[PDB]
């Protein structure tokens, strides 16, 4: 199973992370399967 | 295949179906049901399993 959770947050801190306290709710299950052992993020570019 | 054919010759379709398990979690699952609910008496319940 993939376990997703996640929380949005608003926040005006302008470079590190804030400090408090934020539960993430559980977002999705996934029935995947599946053998994973490294990921990487995807950005978008801007183009002009 | 012609209209007027024996029932040995004319067209079947045929469709197989094929289960397996293998080790990741099963999704294909036959459908639960569900009775209609009864509220204030000593029932045996089973919500979700």
């Amino acid at each position: 199973y993939f376990k997703i959770y996640s929380k949005h947050t608003p926040i005006n801190l302008v470079r590190d992370l804030p400090q408090g306290f934020s539960a993430l709710e559980p977002l999705v299950d996934l029935p995947i399967g599946i053998n994973i052992t490294r990921f990487q993020t995807l950005l978008a570019l801007h183009r002009s | 295949f012609q209209p007027t054919n024996g029932v040995g010759y004319q067209p079947y379709r045929v469709v197989v179906l094929s289960f397996e398990l293998l080790h990741a979690p099963a999704t294909v699952c036959g459908p639960k049901k569900s009775t209609n609910l009864v509220k204030n008496k000593c029932v045996n319940f089973n919500f979700n399993g």
